[PDB]
């Protein structure tokens, strides 16, 4: 009960805005797939 | 190693022991027909069977449309660029990822491995 009527002040909620990340991380992200598909690629090479 | 038939029955040659000349004769079970072989080898048995595929590769795999091609690996026979390839497209193959090649000129057919 308490902290219903407490949360009451605060609120809570989810959204896009909570799920939508930065460029910088959206670089990241990208260099690391590209790095593991590469060395996917490799692996498929050496094993022909 | 492979079958030979007889000429009056057309039946399987069996191997028959002539116990006389200590020759080998294949005589059929129909007829008195007699023969001498060359083989000289009634059976045998390989267990190891890598058999290279370069035999049973047809050349007319080049029209596959859902096949790779590579221009990297010129024909050894008619230097063609374009080249199919694919793997060992084998079962009963314990473990194989090699490549064969077939050109894709028309009336070469060359199949290779490299
Ligand atoms: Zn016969
Ligand atoms: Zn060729």
């Amino acid at each position: 009960t308490v902290i219903n009527n407490w949360l009451l002040i605060e609120g809570h909620t989810i959204g896009i805005g909570d799920s939508i990340a930065d460029s910088k991380t959206y670089q990241d992200i990208q260099n690391t797939i590209k790095k593991a598909k590469q060395d996917v690629i490799e692996v498929i090479e050496k094993a022909h | 190693v492979g079958i030979r038939f007889c000429q009056e029955c057309n039946n399987m040659l069996y191997p028959k022991e002539d116990k006389e000349n200590r020759i080998l004769l294949y005589a059929c079970r129909n007829c008195d027909y007699q023969q001498e072989a060359d083989n000289s080898c009634i059976y045998v048995n390989k267990i190891t069977h890598e058999v290279d595929e370069l035999t049973q590769i047809i050349a007319d795999v080049s029209q596959d449309p859902t096949l790779p091609r590579t221009e990297d690996h010129p024909c050894q026979k008619c230097g063609h660029k374009e080249a199919v390839f694919f793997q060992s497209h084998s079962a009963r193959a314990e473990d194989a990822m090699r490549l064969y090649y077939v050109c894709t000129a028309p009336h070469c057919g060359h199949r290779w491995t490299e």
